[PDB]
C-alpha cells in the first residue's frame, strides 16, 4: 500500500547538488526490498542510478553514468533521501522513485529485482541561466 | 533477522553493549526437522519400549 | 550487449499485435507508459501477469527473444512499450528504448 510522495527543491542552478525525499506512506520502510531511483529526460529511456535495501548501509549504483550519488536511507520518519553530486546541464530529467519486489529472505531473486510500484515522479531543471 | 550492537556506556570503564536497529523485516525463529526420519526414529522407540510394558 | 527495439508500431483497432524484443537467460519485464503520466509495471516474470492490469496482455519467451501479445487494440493503449532485463554487462539493467503504440 506504497504511496510514493515526492518534493524536490522545484529549480536547480548549474554546479549546485540537488536533492530528493520520497515521503512513503501507508507502508513501513523496512521489508528487505529495494529502494532506488530512476529519471526519464525528455527523449531516452527511463535511465536508473541504484538503490539502498531499505535500512542497511549497503548500495549499488549506476556506472553507466558513474559513482557520483551517495544515496541515504533515514527511517523513522520515512524519507528517501537523493542526493546528486557534480551536476552539470545535461542531466535535467523528469525524477522517479520505486522499490523493489518484496522478497522473503534477504536476497531470493537472484538478479531481478524488477521495478514495480512508481510513484509519482518529480521534475528538476539545471541551468546556470 | 541481522541486527546491530550499540555500545551504552555505563561509568568509567563499563560499556553495556545493547542492540540498536532491526535491520529487514521480523519473519520467525525456527528449527526445521526432517520428517521420514521423524517417522522411521520414533517407530523404533516404540519397538524397544514394548518390552518393558 | 545492450538490447534495441524497433522505433515505432501500427495498427487499426481489433487487432492482434505483438512488440518484440531482441537478445538473454535471465527474465523480462514490459512497461507501459501514458504521455505525461508515470510508468506503471505491466508484465513481469515473462508471463505471470500481475494484478489490476487488463487479461488482454500476454507475455512469453522465445529461445533468445520476448515478446507480448495484446488482443482488441483500443484508443487508450496508445501508449509507450519498454523492454526492461538485466545483462551481464556487469551490473546496470540495460533496458532498451520504447515503441509507442499508434492506432
Ligand atoms: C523450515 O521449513 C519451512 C517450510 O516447511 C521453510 O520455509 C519455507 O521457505 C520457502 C523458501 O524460503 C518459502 O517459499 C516462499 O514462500 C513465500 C510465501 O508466500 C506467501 O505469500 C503468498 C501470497 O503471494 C501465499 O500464497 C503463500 O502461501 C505465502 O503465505 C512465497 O512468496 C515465495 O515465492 C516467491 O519466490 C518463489 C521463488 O523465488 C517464486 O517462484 C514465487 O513466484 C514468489 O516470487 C515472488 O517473490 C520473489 C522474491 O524476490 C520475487 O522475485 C517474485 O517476483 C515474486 O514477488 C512478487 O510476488 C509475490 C507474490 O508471490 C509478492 O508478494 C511480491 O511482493 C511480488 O509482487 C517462496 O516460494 C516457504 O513459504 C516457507 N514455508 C513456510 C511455511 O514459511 C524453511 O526454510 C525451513 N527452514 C530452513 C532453515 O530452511
Ligand atoms: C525507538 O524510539 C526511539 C525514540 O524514542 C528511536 O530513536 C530515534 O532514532 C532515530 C534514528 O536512529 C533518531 O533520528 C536522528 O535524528 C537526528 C536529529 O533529527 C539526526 O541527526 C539523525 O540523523 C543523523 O544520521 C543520519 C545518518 O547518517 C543522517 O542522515 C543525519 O543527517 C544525521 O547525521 C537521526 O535521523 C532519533 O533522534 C531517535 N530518537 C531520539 C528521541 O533521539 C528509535 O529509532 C526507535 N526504535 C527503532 C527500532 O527505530
Ligand atoms: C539441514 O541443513 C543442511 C545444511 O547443508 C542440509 O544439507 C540438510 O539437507 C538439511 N536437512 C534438513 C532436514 O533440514
Ligand atoms: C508415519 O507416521 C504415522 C503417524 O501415526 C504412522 O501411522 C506411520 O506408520 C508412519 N510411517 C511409517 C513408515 O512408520
Amino acid at each position: 500500500e506504497v504511496q510514493l510522495v515526492e518534493s524536490g527543491p522545484g529549480l536547480v542552478k548549474a554546479s549546485e547538488t540537488l536533492s530528493l525525499t520520497c515521503t512513503v506512506s501507508g507502508y513501513n520502510i523496512r521489508s528487505n526490498n529495494w529502494w532506488s531511483w530512476v529519471r526519464q529526460p525528455p527523449g531516452k529511456g527511463l535511465e536508473w542510478i541504484g538503490g539502498v535495501y531499505a535500512n542497511s548501509e549497503i548500495t549499488n549504483y549506476n556506472s553507466s553514468l558513474k559513482s557520483r550519488v551517495s544515496i541515504s536511507q533515514d527511517a523513522w520518519r520515512n524519507k528517501f533521501s537523493l542526493k546528486l553530486k557534480s551536476v552539470t546541464d545535461a542531466d535535467t530529467a523528469v525524477y522517479y522513485c520505486v522499490r523493489g519486489p518484496n522478497h522473503w529472505e534477504y536476497f531470493d531473486s537472484g538478479n531481478n529485482e524488477y521495478f514495480e510500484f512508481w510513484g509519482q515522479g518529480a521534475l528538476v531543471t539545471v541551468s546556470s541561466a | 533477522n541481522n541486527n546491530t550492537r550499540k555500545s551504552i556506556r555505563i561509568g568509567p570503564g563499563q560499556a553495556f553493549y545493547a542492540t540498536g536497529d532491526i535491520i529487514g523485516d521480523i519473519r520467525q525463529a525456527h528449527c526445521n526437522v526432517s520428517k521420514a526420519t521423524w517417522n522411521e526414529t520414533l517407530g523404533k522407540v516404540v519397538k524397544q519400549l514394548r518390552k518393558h510394558f | 550487449s545492450a538490447l534495441t527495439q524497433p522505433p515505432s508500431v501500427s495498427g487499426a483497432p481489433g487487432q492482434r499485435v505483438t512488440i518484440s524484443c531482441t537478445g538473454e537467460n535471465y527474465h523480462a519485464f514490459w512497461y507501459q507508459q501514458f504521455s505525461g503520466m508515470a510508468p506503471k509495471l505491466l508484465i513481469r516474470d515473462n508471463d505471470k501477469r500481475p494484478s489490476g492490469v487488463s487479461d488482454r496482455f500476454s507475455g512469453s519467451k522465445s529461445g533468445a527473444s520476448a515478446s507480448l501479445t495484446i488482443t482488441g487494440l483500443q484508443t487508450d493503449d496508445e501508449a509507450d512499450y519498454y523492454c526492461q532485463s538485466y545483462d551481464s554487462g556487469l551490473r546496470s539493467y540495460i533496458f532498451a528504448s520504447g515503441t509507442r503504440l499508434t492506432v
